[PDB]
C-alpha cells in the first residue's frame, strides 16, 4: 500500500465580480476531487461518480445545510479579519482540514487557515494550541485556546472522524484510488547546443502521480533538471529528468525510476 | 498582499506525431487570487470546444485548472495557451513545442 | 442507533450519585449532559469526546469511547440536584441523538423524623389531611377510593429554621372521610 | 444577552386551529432548533435551521413549518392543530454545529376537540392544624387549585402582597380527576411552612395565586357559565393568635 489522504478547502472571497461565487468549497482523496459546494449552487454536489453511488441523496441533504452554515461563518470570520487589518476591497480566506492514512498503519490530521493566500492560523492537535503569524492571528488564536471543548472535538474529528471517513472512500473508489498504471519510461538523446549532448529520461500514462526519477552514474548526479509531475488529462500522468554530459567524460550514465513498489533502470 | 503569477506549461497527452489524434493539455498552477482566464489558440485564432477542470486548490493557498482540446498535429499548425490574470497587465501567450 | 439511560434513580442528600449513559453509533463528534429542572428548559452540564474525566464543582462526567459509556457523577448531593438528567450526543453527521433522560429524586436526610396525620381548618369546606414529618423511606401510595385524591411526597426547606420535611396532602367531600389512616 | 427567548409559554387550541410559537435569540448563534418533549422518549427535532436562509425538517417533521428570514427569529408554524400535538414545545441555538444548546423555556400546548373542557381552577387555602402548632411548633397552610383544564397553571405563595419561596413545597404535577378520562379535569396541592409565631400574627396576610391559562376574551362562547379565559385566580387567610 501507499499513503492515502482526505482534505477539505474553504475558498473565501469578499466583494466578488459578477458571477465568481464568495465562497467555495471541494473535497479531494489524494489528488481526485470528491465532492463541491459554493454560494451559487448553495448545494453539496459528488464530483466523483463512486462517491455519487455509495452515499445516499440523505447524506448530499445534510451536508448541503452543514456548508450553507459554514458558508455564513467564513463571510463573517473574513469581514472581521478586514476589520482587525483595517482593509478594504477583496481579499480572500481559506481553510484546509485533512488526515493521511499510510500504510504502516499510523496517521496525521491537519488544519490552517491563509489570509490573501499567506498562512495565517496553524492548528497543533497534540499541543492543543494555534501557531499565529502575526497580532491579528494571536487576537483570534486567544478567543479559540480559551474553549477547551472545541479544541478537543478538532482533535478528535482529525484523529478518528476524518480517518474513517477516508476508509469509507478509499473502499467506495478502490478501483480508481488504489489502481495501480505502470509508467511507460524512455531516454531520449538531444544535442542542446551545437558539442554539448543532453540526456531525457521521460515517464507518462502512470497512476498514481508520485514517482523518483533520478540519473545516476557508474553515484547520483549534480546539475539534475526536473520536469513537474504533470496531468495527462485521462487520468494518468508524465514527468522526465534531464542532465547534460561533460565531454569526454565517456562515464557510464543511466535514468533510475521508482513508481507504486517498483524500481527501473534505462542504461545508454 | 502577495500574488503569485500563473506558471503555465503547454504539452500533449501522448508523445506528438503529426497526423495522430492527440489532446493538447494546458496546465495554469501556483496562481493567486483565483480569478483567471484561459485560450487554446490554433494559428493565434481562439479554438471553441475547449474542456476544462474545475478551480483545483494547492496546499501553499494556490490554485490550479487543467484546459484540454481534442487535436491532430501537423507540420505548420501552430498551438498555444493565452492566460490572463491580476498580476497580468496584457495575456501571456506560451507556444507549444514538441521537444 | 441507540442511546440508554435509567428512567428515575433515587439517592440522598449529601450522598453520591453516578447516572450511566450507553451509546451505540459509527461516528461520534462528543456526548453531552444536560440539566432540566421540573417545568424548566434544559442547561448544558458537560461535553465530553476524548476518553477520560472532566471535574467541575461537585459534577464530574466520564467518557469510555470503547465500552459506549458515560456516566455525570453528582457529590455531596443537594435538593436542588432533584431534576432530569439528559444524556445525548452528536453522530457523523452532527445529529443531536437525545436519551429519554434520568429523573433524579433526592430524599432529604430526617434526623429527628415525626409522622404525623394533621387535619386543616377548611376556611370557607372540603376536609384536607396532611401527613408530614416523616421519614424520606417512607413511600406514599395513592389510594384505591376515586372520592379521595393523595399527592406525591414534597419536600419543604424552612431555611427560617434550617428545618426540612416531608409531607404529602389528601381531601375529599365525602361526608364519612377521615384523615386518620386516609394515608395507607 | 437575554439567550432564547420563546412565547408563549402556554397555550389551548381547538381541534383544527392554526398557531405560531415565536422564538428569539440575540447570540448571532447560526443554529436554531425546534423540539417536541413528551413522556418516555428524548428530544424529537421538528425542524432546524443552520443559518439565516435555510431550514430542514428534523425527524417529526410533520404539520408543523418553520422560517429563517433573519439570524434571530425561528418561528414553528402549526398548521392544523390535532391532539397528537398536545406536548412541551423547546426552541433551542447553538453557536456551531457541535456547540452546546442554549433553550427558551417551552411552550406547554394542548389541543381539545372541544373548548367546552376548558375549566378555570378553584382555589381555596387551608388553614394549619391547631395539633402541628402545638406539636411542632410551625404552621403548614395548603392551597388546593381543582377543576381545571388544561394543566396550564402557575401556583403562588404571597404574604402581605409579595410573593414567598421559603418553606414552600408545589407538586410537579397536577393529578387526574378522573383518571379513566383523557380529558380529564386537574387538581393542584400547595403548602406554605411558616412559624406558629408568624402564622399568629394577625398582621400577616397569606394569599395563594394560581396564574390559569384558558382560552382569550377573543374567543366565542355561547355557555351560561363565564368564559373559561386566562386569568388569576386567588384565596387567602389572615394570621390570628385563636
Ligand atoms: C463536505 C465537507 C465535509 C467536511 C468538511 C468540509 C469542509 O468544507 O471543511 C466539507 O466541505
Amino acid at each position: 500500500m501507499r499513503t492515502h489522504s482526505l482534505r477539505y478547502f474553504r475558498l473565501g472571497v469578499s466583494d466578488p465580480i459578477h458571477g465568481v461565487p464568495e465562497f467555495i468549497s471541494v473535497g479531494y482523496v489524494d489528488s481526485h476531487p470528491i465532492t463541491t459546494y459554493d454560494s451559487v449552487t448553495r448545494q453539496k454536489e459528488p464530483r466523483a461518480p463512486w462517491m455519487a453511488e455509495n452515499l445516499a441523496p440523505d447524506h448530499w441533504e445534510r451536508y448541503t445545510q452543514l456548508l450553507r452554515g459554514w458558508q455564513q461563518m467564513f463571510k463573517v470570520e473574513l469581514k472581521r479579519l478586514q476589520r482587525h487589518y483595517n482593509h478594504s476591497g477583496s481579499h480572500t480566506y481559506q481553510r484546509m482540514i485533512g488526515c493521511e492514512l499510510l500504510e504502516d498503519g499510523s496517521t496525521t490530521g491537519f488544519l490552517q487557515y491563509a489570509y490573501d493566500g499567506q498562512d495565517f492560523l496553524i492548528f497543533n492537535k497534540d499541543t492543543l494550541s494555534w501557531l499565529a503569524v502575526d497580532n491579528v492571528a494571536h487576537t483570534i488564536k486567544q478567543a479559540w485556546e480559551a474553549n477547551q471543548h472545541e479544541l478537543l472535538y478538532q482533535k478528535n474529528w482529525l484523529e478518528e472522524e476524518c480517518i474513517a471517513w477516508l476508509k469509507r472512500f478509499l473502499e467506495y473508489g478502490k478501483d480508481t484510488l488504489q489502481r495501480t498504471e505502470p509508467p511507460l519510461v524512455r531516454v531520449n538523446r538531444k544535442e542542446t547546443f551545437p558539442g554539448v549532448t543532453a540526456l531525457f529520461c521521460k515517464a507518462h500514462g502512470f497512476y498514481p502521480p508520485e514517482i523518483y526519477m533520478t540519473w545516476m552514474k557508474n553515484e547520483i548526479v549534480q546539475e539534475i533538471d526536473y520536469g513537474d509531475i504533470l496531468p495527462s488529462g485521462d487520468g494518468t500522468y508524465q514527468a522526465w529528468a534531464s542532465i547534460e554530459l561533460d565531454p569526454q567524460s565517456s562515464n557510464l550514465y543511466s535514468c533510475h525510476v521508482e513508481h507504486s513498489g517498483v524500481h527501473m533502470v534505462l542504461q545508454v | 498582499m502577495i500574488q503569485r503569477t500563473p506558471k503555465i506549461q503547454v504539452y500533449s497527452r501522448h508523445p506528438a506525431e503529426n497526423g495522430k489524434s492527440n489532446f493538447l493539455n494546458c496546465y495554469v498552477s501556483g496562481f493567486h487570487p483565483s480569478d483567471i482566464e484561459v485560450d487554446l489558440l490554433k494559428n493565434g485564432e481562439r479554438i471553441e470546444k475547449v474542456e476544462h477542470s474545475d478551480l483545483s486548490f494547492s496546499k501553499d493557498w494556490s490554485f490550479y485548472l487543467l484546459y484540454y482540446t481534442e487535436f491532430t498535429p501537423t507540420e505548420k499548425d501552430e498551438y498555444a495557451c493565452r492566460v490572463n490574470h491580476v498580476t497580468l497587465s496584457q495575456p501571456k501567450i506560451v507556444k507549444w513545442d514538441r521537444d | 442507533q441507540n442511546i440508554d439511560q435509567p428512567t428515575e434513580m433515587t439517592a440522598t442528600e449529601g450522598a453520591i450519585v453516578q447516572i450511566n449513559c450507553t451509546y451505540q453509533t459509527s461516528g461520534f463528534n462528543g456526548l453531552f449532559w444536560y440539566q432540566q429542572h421540573a417545568g424548566e428548559a434544559p442547561t448544558f452540564l458537560s461535553y465530553n469526546v476524548l476518553d477520560g474525566l472532566e471535574e467541575k464543582g461537585r459534577f464530574s462526567s466520564f467518557l469510555s469511547r470503547s465500552k459506549g459509556y458515560s456516566y455525570l457523577l453528582l457529590k455531596e448531593l443537594q435538593m436542588k440536584d432533584s431534576a432530569s438528567y439528559l444524556c445525548a450526543f452528536l453522530d457523523s453527521n452532527y445529529q443531536l441523538i437525545w436519551g429519554a433522560g434520568t429523573k433524579l429524586i433526592i430524599k432529604p436526610d430526617i434526623q429527628n423524623p415525626d409522622p404525623a396525620v394533621y387535619q386543616l381548618r377548611d376556611s370557607k369546606d372540603k376536609s384536607v389531611c396532611l401527613f408530614t414529618d416523616f421519614d424520606s423511606q417512607t413511600n406514599v401510595s395513592q389510594s384505591k377510593d376515586s372520592d379521595v385524591y393523595i399527592t406525591d411526597k414534597c419536600v419543604l426547606d424552612m431555611r427560617s429554621m434550617d428545618f426540612k420535611s416531608n409531607s404529602a396532602v389528601a381531601w375529599s367531600n365525602k361526608s364519612d372521610f377521615a384523615c386518620a389512616n386516609a394515608f395507607n | 444577552n437575554a439567550g432564547v427567548t420563546q412565547t408563549p409559554k402556554f397555550q389551548v387550541l381547538k381541534t383544527g386551529q392554526s398557531m405560531t410559537l415565536q422564538c428569539a435569540q440575540d447570540m448571532n448563534h447560526n443554529y436554531m432548533y425546534w423540539y417536541r418533549q413528551d413522556p418516555g422518549m428524548g428530544l424529537r427535532l421538528i425542524y432546524y435551521s443552520a443559518s439565516e436562509g435555510t431550514t430542514d425538517k428534523g425527524e417529526v417533521p410533520n404539520g408543523y413549518n418553520v422560517s429563517r428570514s433573519t439570524t434571530e427569529d425561528f418561528p414553528l408554524r402549526l398548521l392544523s392543530a390535532a391532539p397528537s400535538q398536545t406536548s412541551v414545545y423547546f426552541c433551542a441555538s447553538s453557536n456551531r454545529e457541535y456547540s452546546p444548546l442554549h433553550f427558551g423555556n417551552g411552550t406547554r400546548l394542548t389541543v381539545t376537540e372541544d373548548l367546552n373542557k376548558v375549566f378555570p381552577p378553584e382555589v381555596a387555602v387551608f388553614e394549619p392544624s391547631e395539633a402541628e402548632i402545638s406539636h411542632t411548633q410551625k404552621a403548614t397552610l395548603v392551597c388546593l387549585a381543582t377543576g381545571f383544564y388544561p394543566d396550564h397553571v402557575e401556583l403562588s405563595w404571597w404574604v402581605n402582597g409579595k410573593e414567598v419561596h421559603s418553606g414552600v413545597c408545589t407538586d410537579p404535577q397536577p393529578l387526574k380527576e378522573q383518571p379513566a378520562l383523557n380529558d380529564s379535569r386537574y387538581a393542584l396541592s400547595s403548602r406554605l411552612r411558616v412559624s406558629a409565631t408568624f402564622w399568629q400574627d394577625p398582621r400577616n396576610h397569606f394569599r395563594c395565586q394560581v396564574q390559569f391559562y384558558g382560552l382569550s376574551e377573543n374567543d366565542e362562547w355561547t355557555q351560561d357559565r363565564a368564559k373559561p379565559v386566562t386569568q388569576i385566580v386567588s384565596a387567602e387567610a389572615w394570621g390570628r393568635a385563636d
